[PDB]
C-alpha cells in the first residue's frame, strides 16, 4: 500500500529560455510577441486612409492640375504617399518649410477647400494668362496650380499695387499658400510685371512676410530656368490676412479649412495596397491583429499597437519543466 | 531546480495525471489512480496568472516613433531623433528579454518548491506509519483504504489510529 | 515541556503587492513615493523668485512702461509668469528668436540695468518724440519702452547716418535689444524718416545684422497697422558693438548686465501664490517636503527633487506576511 | 511562500512576540513566554535595510524635464522633446513599479526561508530528545528547565545529557 | 544564505578540495581525502556560465553619444541633446548596477541550494545506516571501504547490504 | 568511518556586493567594466586619423594659406582638431551653417580637391589682386584662401555681370564654398566693385541663393572693419551649378569631391598624441583594449566600444561565498 507525490507531464515540445539554461521544454507557456502582419492598409476607427496615388503631398495640396482626382474636401485617418508619385511641384521651385508642412498636415483629419481670394480681388491686372507648359493638366498642355493664381500685367499699363483681405470669421484655422516668381532674366521680368522694384508683402496679427524677386538663370527643370518660391501659413480663427503686392505675386486663390486631429496622425510612404477592411492597429508595413503585448514588425504605426521590440521571441513559462517518462 | 524535487529526487513527471500540476498516485487493495492536489495547483495557477498579468500591465505603454522628415540642413536634429528612437528601442528590448529570462528561471523554481512542500506535507503527516522510499513514494506499514488515502490528500490523516 | 518556533504578527493593515499576489498585509513596510504638495511658490537657496505679476517676459525685459514696478536690477532663483499677464509687446510686432530668449533668461540669476547708449549718442536726430498711444504708461497716454528709443527725423532735415559704439569692458555678458520700424504706408515713412532707401545695420566681432523697412498695411493691433521687428542679442566680455543706421531704427537705450546661473533655472507659467517660506524642492505645481525617493506630482521643478513617476504608490515590504491569530 | 513555513506548517504568527521577527515560545514548570531570536532577526534587519538603501541609492538620479518653448514652425522638435520626456517617464515608472513587485516577492520569501532555517536549527539540536509535532513545536521527552530552554535558543543544547 | 547550508550548518569551506565547488570528505581504514562531486559542480558551472553570457549578450548594444555642435541660438536643442544623452546614461547605469546586485544575491543562493541538495542526496541514501552529525558529516554504523564510499558519491549506495 | 558533504574555499580576497550584503568575499568572480585607457589616438580599421595640427576645420576646408600642409586630397577614419589651433577664418566673417558643415564633414571618409571654376571663367574682371594682410601665407604677407578667389574690378570699367557653370557629371557629391564681401564704407565698395546695386546669385536644381552687400563698419578683427559672409553647399551627382554675379563675389575656385562614410565618423577636439598603432575602439580620451562589456572612460567614441556607464565597478559573482578555515 503506497502513496506517491508527483507532478504533471504532457506531450509539449514548446521550449523557453532561462538565465541558467537554454531550450527547456515546459508543460505550459505563453508567447508574448507578435511577428505576423497583413501586408495592406485598412481603415482606422472605420475612417478610411487617403491614398495620394500618383500625387506627392506638395502636388496634392498646391493643387497640381494632374491631381484633380484629389481636389477639394478630404477626410482621412492617415495619409499614404506612394514612392513613385510623379505629380508634385511641376513649376520648379522650393516649398518653404516643407518638413514642417508635412508635420502639420499629418496632425490633421479633414480639409475643406474654399475660395479665399476670388480672381476679381486683384484690381487692374490679368488673372487668366497665368499658365505654363511645365504644369500640364490632363487636357491642356499649359495650366497651373488650382489653388494658386499666377498674376501678370495687362495690356500695357504698369502692374499696379494690388491688395487683398480676408478676416477668418470661422472656428477653424485656414491652411493657405502663395508664391514669389523669380524670372531667369530682366526682359522676362519686364514682359510680365513691367519695370520698377517689385515686392510681395503679407501680414496678419501674428505674422509678417516680405520678399523681392531675385533675377537669375537657374539650371533648367521641366523646361524652366525661372523659379518660384512657394510659401504656406496658417490663419488662426479671428485673425485676418492682408496681401499687398506690386509684382511677382503668385496669389492665394483657394485654401483649406483645417480640422486638427486629437489622435496621432501619420504619413506613410509605402506602395502597399489599400483594401476594404478594418483595423485597430496599423503599422507602415501592415496590419496587426493581436492580443499580444509585444511586436517586432514596426516602430511606426497609427492606432493602438503592441510595444515594438527587436526580439524574435518572448516566450514566458507558465507550466513546469516537462519531464515525461 | 534549486529545491531538488522536479527532475531530482522525483525523477520524472506523470503523463497520467491530467487534471493539475501537482498531485498524487495511490495504490491499495481497491487499485490505482492519479489525483491532482487542487489546493496547491489552484494557488500556483493564481500566482502565475497574477505574474503574467502584472508583466503584461507594466509593459502596457508604447514609445511612439514618428517619421517626421528632416532637410539636408537638419542633419544634427535628424540624427538626434534617430539615436533617441533607437535609444528607447534598445532599453525596451533589453527590459523585455531580460525580464523573460529572469522570470522563467523563478517560475520553474516556484513549481519545484511547490512539489517539494507537497512532499513535505505528506511526510509530516505519515511519520512512523509509512516508509519514505526517497523518490516521493511512501509505503504504508498499515492498510490504507480509499478513505485513508483521501485523508492524506486532504491533510487530515489520523496518526493515532492504525 | 515544549519549545515552539514562530514569527512576529501585529495589528498592521498596511498592504503591498508582489508579482504573485496582490493586497498582502505585512508587518512592516516603507512607502517610497510622495504625492503631497504645498500649492505655493517659495524661496530656493533662500533666494526669492521673481514674480512678473501683470507683465509677460517680453514686457518686462523690453521695458514696457506699465512694468515700471519691475524696471531695473533683479535677482531671482526662478521666474513666475502669470497666465493672464496683459502687459507684453504693446506696439505690435514680432520679437525675433523669442523662444531662445526665454531659454537664455531662464539660465540667468541676476540682471543689472544700465544706460548703454545715451540719447545724445545719435547725432542730428530727434530722441524725444518717440512715443505712441499703443504704449501707454500709468500716467501718460502715449509712451514707449524704457529700454528702447524710437528715433525720428528733426525739423526738416533728411534723417542722416547715425552711429553708436560700446566696448564691453566688464566681465559680464550684456543682454540688449533693438528694433526696425515698418510703417503702414509711404507717407508715414516720409513723415518720420524722410525719403531714400533706409537701413539698420549692426555688428560685433562675432555677429552681423542688416535689415530694411518693409512698408505695408498689416491688420490693426492695439490701433496700429504698422509693425516693429524687435531683436535681441548678447554682447560678450571684450566684444564691442557698432550701430549704423540712416532710418527706421528703434535704438538700444538701456541694457542688462547678465549673470549666468550655475544651477538649473526655470520659468514657471502659473497662477500659484508666492509666499514667505523656504524650500529645497520646488515644482511648478507646488513645494515638496520629503525624504522620499519618488514623487508623482510634477516632472517640472527647480531645486533637488525626488524622481518623477506616474505611480500612485510604491510600497516596499520590509517586514513579513502578517498572519495574526 | 516557497519555503513552506510562514502561513504554512506554522499556520500563524505571534502577536505576543513583540521584540523581533523570528523567535520562540517555551513552556515548562516555571511557566510560559515569548522570546525573539536576536541573531537571525538582526541579520534579517541588516539585510533588508541594505536592500532598501541600495534601491534608494540606485534610484538617486533624476531625469530633468524643461519647459523650453517651441514656435509653431518648430512642431517637429517640440514633439521630439515631448516624446523623449514621456519616453524616460515611462521607463522609470516601469523600473520602479516592476522592481517593487519583484523585491516584495523575494523579501517575503527571505522571511519564510529564515523561519524555516530557524526551525531546522532547533530540530537538528534536539533529535531524539523531543517529539516534532509538525507545527513548529517540539515536545521534550525530558524535563527542560530555564537553562535547558536557553541552551536551545543560543544553540548550545547538550544532547548527551538528559 | 536562504537555504541554510553555506556558512550555516556547514560552518566553513574546504581549502583542501581544489577540483570543484561541491564535494566530499571521506574517512575510513584506508585513510582520508577530498573529492569533488563532478555532476553537481559541472551543472552549476554550466548554469552560471550561461547566466554570465546571457547578461553579456543582453548588454551588447551601445547608446551612441555624438558631439555635434550647437550655436548660441540653438540653446534649446543643444540642451535637448544633453538631457537625452544623460538620460540614457542614467538608465543604463541603473540597469547594470541593479542587475549585478540582484544577480549576485541569487548566484550565492544557487550555490547554497546546491550544497543543501547534495547533503540531502546523501542523507536520503544512508538513512539508518549512518548517524547525521548535523554539520554535513555522517558517521557510518558499518564499515565503509573505498568502494562503499564511491557508491555513496556516485549515488548507488546499496542499503539492503551492511 | 565517515563521509562529509562540503564546498570549495580558497585564498581569494576579491569581493562583490549583493542587494542584502556589501563586501562579500567570493571564490570566483568576473569584472565586467573597463576603466583603463591608452591616452593616445590610433588608426581605426588600419586607416589613420586626420590631424589638423595648427588649423581649425574652417581654415583647413576653406584653404587658409597657412594650412598648405593639409591642402589637397585627404582620407581619414576620424578627425582630430586641436584646441589651440590659430589658423581658421583669417579674414573676419561668419561661415554660415557652421555646425551643419562640421556634421557633414564628420560623416565623411575622403575628399578629392579639384579645380571647379578656373579663374578664366569670369569674363572681364580681375582675378589676381584678391589678397589681404589679414590672410598671410608663410611666405607672403598678403594672400587668400586657396579654395576661393576674391574678384575685383579691372582697370576702370564697371565690374560687369559674370557667369559660371558646372555640371557634376561624376558619381560623388561635391562640397564647395563661396562668399559675399561686405565693405566697411561706400568708397571701398566703389574702389573694388564700382557703382550700382550689386548681387550674388547662385542656383542648382534644388537650391537657390541670393544676397546683396551690406555696407557698414564692424569692429576691427585681424585689422579689418569689413566682413565676408562665407557659404557652403553640396552639389549632388547629376546637378549643375550656376553662378551669376555683378559685384562682391568671393568665387568658388577649388572644391571637394566628397566620399560619404558608411561607418559613424567623429570629430574629436583633443590635444592627445597621434601615434603609430592600431585599435578597434577609440574614445576621445584614449584607446580601449578590452573584452569587457562595460566601460566608464567616455560616451564619445569611434569603432566598436563597450557600453558606457558611470560605475566604478561591475563585479559579478561566479563562485560561492569564500569561507576558509
Ligand atoms: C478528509 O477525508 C476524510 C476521509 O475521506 C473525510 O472523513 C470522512 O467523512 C465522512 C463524512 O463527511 C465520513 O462518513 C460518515 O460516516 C457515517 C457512518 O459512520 C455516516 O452516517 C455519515 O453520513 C458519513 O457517511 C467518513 O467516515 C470519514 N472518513 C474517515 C473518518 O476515514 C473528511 O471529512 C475529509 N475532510 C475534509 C476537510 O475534506
Ligand atoms: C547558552 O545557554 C547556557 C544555559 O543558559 C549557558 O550555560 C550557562 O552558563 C552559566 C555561566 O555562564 C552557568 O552558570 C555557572 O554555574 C556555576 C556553578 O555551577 C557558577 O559558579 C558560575 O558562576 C555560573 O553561575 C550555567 O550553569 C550554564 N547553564 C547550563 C550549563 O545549563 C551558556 O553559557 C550559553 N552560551 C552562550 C554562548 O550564550
Ligand atoms: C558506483 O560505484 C560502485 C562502487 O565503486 C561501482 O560498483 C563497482 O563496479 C565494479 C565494476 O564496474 C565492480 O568490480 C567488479 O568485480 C568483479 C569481481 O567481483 C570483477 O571481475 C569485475 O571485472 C569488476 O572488477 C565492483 O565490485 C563494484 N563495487 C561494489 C559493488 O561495491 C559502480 O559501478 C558505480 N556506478 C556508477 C554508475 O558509477
Ligand atoms: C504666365 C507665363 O508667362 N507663362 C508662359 C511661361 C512663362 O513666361 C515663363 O515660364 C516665365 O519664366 O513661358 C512659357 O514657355 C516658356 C518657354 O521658354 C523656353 O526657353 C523653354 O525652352 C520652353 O520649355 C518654355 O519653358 C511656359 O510654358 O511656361 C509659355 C507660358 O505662356
Ligand atoms: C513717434 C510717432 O510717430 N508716434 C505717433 C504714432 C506713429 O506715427 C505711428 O504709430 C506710426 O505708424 O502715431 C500715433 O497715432 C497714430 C494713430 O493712427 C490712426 O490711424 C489710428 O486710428 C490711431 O489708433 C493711432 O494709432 C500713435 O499713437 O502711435 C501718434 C504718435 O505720436
Ligand atoms: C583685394 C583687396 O582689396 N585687398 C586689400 C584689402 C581690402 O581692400 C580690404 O580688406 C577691403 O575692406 O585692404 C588691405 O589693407 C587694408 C588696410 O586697411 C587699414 O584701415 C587697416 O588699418 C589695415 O590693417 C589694413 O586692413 C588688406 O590688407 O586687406 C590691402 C589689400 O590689398
Ligand atoms: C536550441 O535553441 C535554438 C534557438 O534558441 C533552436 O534553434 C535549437 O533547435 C534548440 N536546440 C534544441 C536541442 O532544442
Ligand atoms: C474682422 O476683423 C476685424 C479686425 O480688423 C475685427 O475687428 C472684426 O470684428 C472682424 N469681423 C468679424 C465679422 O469677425
Ligand atoms: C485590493 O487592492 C485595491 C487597490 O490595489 C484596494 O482598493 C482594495 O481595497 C484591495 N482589496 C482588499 C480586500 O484589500
Ligand atoms: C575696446 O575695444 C577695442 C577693439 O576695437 C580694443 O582693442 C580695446 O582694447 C578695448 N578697450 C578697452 C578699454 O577694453
Ligand atoms: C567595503 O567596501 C568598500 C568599497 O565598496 C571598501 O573600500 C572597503 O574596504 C570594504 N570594507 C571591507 C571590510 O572589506
Ligand atoms: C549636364 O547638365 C544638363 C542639365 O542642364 C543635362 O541635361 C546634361 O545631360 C548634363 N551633361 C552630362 C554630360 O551629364
Amino acid at each position: 500500500d503506497k502513496i506517491c507525490i508527483g507532478y504533471h507531464a504532457n506531450n509539449s515540445t514548446t521550449q523557453v529560455d532561462t538565465l541558467l539554461e537554454k531550450n527547456v521544454t515546459v508543460t505550459h507557456s505563453v508567447e508574448l510577441l507578435e511577428n505576423q502582419k497583413e501586408k495592406r492598409f485598412c481603415k482606422i476607427m472605420n475612417k478610411a486612409p487617403l491614398d495620394l496615388k500618383d500625387c506627392t503631398i506638395e502636388g496634392w495640396i498646391l493643387g497640381n492640375p494632374k491631381c484633380d482626382l484629389l481636389l477639394g474636401d478630404q477626410s482621412w485617418s492617415y495619409i499614404v504617399e506612394r514612392p513613385n508619385a510623379q505629380n508634385g511641384i511641376c513649376y520648379p521651385g522650393v516649398l518653404n518649410e516643407l518638413e514642417e508642412l508635412k508635420a502639420f498636415i499629418g496632425s490633421g483629419e479633414r480639409v475643406e477647400r474654399f475660395e479665399m481670394f476670388p480672381k476679381s480681388t486683384w484690381a487692374g491686372v490679368d488673372t487668366s494668362r497665368g499658365v505654363t507648359n511645365a504644369c500640364p493638366s490632363y487636357t491642356l498642355d499649359s495650366s497651373f496650380y488650382r489653388n494658386l493664381v499666377w498674376l501678370v500685367k495687362t495690356d500695357s499699363a504698369t502692374y499696379p499695387v494690388i491688395k487683398g483681405t480676408y478676416n477668418n470669421t470661422g472656428t477653424q484655422p485656414i491652411l493657405y499658400f502663395w508664391g514669389v516668381h523669380h524670372p531667369l532674366d530682366t526682359t522676362v521680368q519686364d514682359n510680365l510685371y513691367g519695370s520698377g522694384d517689385k515686392y510681395v508683402r503679407m501680414g496678419t496679427e501674428s505674422m509678417n512676410f516680405a520678399k523681392s524677386p531675385e533675377i537669375a538663370a537657374r539650371p533648367a527643370v521641366n523646361g524652366q530656368r525661372s523659379r518660384i518660391d512657394y510659401y504656406w501659413s496658417v490663419l488662426r480663427p479671428g485673425e485676418t490676412l492682408n496681401v499687398e503686392s506690386n509684382g511677382n505675386l503668385i496669389a492665394p486663390w483657394y485654401a483649406y479649412k483645417f480640422v486638427s486631429t486629437n489622435k496621432k496622425g501619420a504619413v506613410f510612404k509605402s506602395d502597399l495596397p489599400i483594401e476594404n477592411c478594418d483595423a485597430t492597429c496599423q503599422t507602415i508595413t501592415g496590419v496587426l491583429r493581436t492580443n499580444k503585448t509585444f511586436q517586432n514588425v514596426s516602430p511606426l504605426w497609427i492606432g493602438e499597437c503592441p510595444k515594438y521590440v527587436k526580439s524574435e521571441s518572448l516566450r514566458l513559462a507558465t507550466g513546469l519543466r516537462n519531464v515525461p517518462q | 531546480g534549486i529545491f531538488g524535487a522536479i527532475a531530482g529526487f522525483i525523477e520524472g513527471g506523470w503523463t497520467g495525471m491530467i487534471d493539475g500540476w501537482y498531485g498524487y498516485h495511490h495504490e491499495n487493495s481497491q487499485g490505482s489512480g492519479y489525483a491532482a492536489d487542487r489546493e496547491s495547483t489552484q494557488k500556483a495557477i493564481d500566482g502565475i496568472t497574477n505574474k503574467v498579468n502584472s508583466i503584461i500591465n507594466k509593459m502596457n505603454t508604447q514609445f511612439e516613433a514618428v517619421d517626421h522628415e528632416f532637410s539636408n540642413l537638419e542633419r544634427r536634429i535628424g540624427n538626434l531623433n534617430k539615436r533617441m528612437e533607437d535609444g528607447f528601442l534598445d532599453v525596451w528590448t533589453y527590459n523585455a528579454e531580460l525580464l523573460v529570462l529572469l522570470e522563467n528561471e523563478r517560475t520553474l523554481d516556484l513549481h519545484d518548491a511547490n512539489v517539494k512542500n507537497l512532499y513535505e506535507k505528506v511526510k509530516s503527516q505519515l511519520r512512523d506509519n509509512a516508509n519514505d522510499l526517497g523518490n516521493g513514494c511512501f509505503e504504508f506499514w498499515h492498510k490504507c483504504d480509499n478513505e485513508c488515502m483521501e485523508s492524506v490528500k486532504n491533510g487530515t490523516y489520523d496518526y493515532p489510529k492504525y
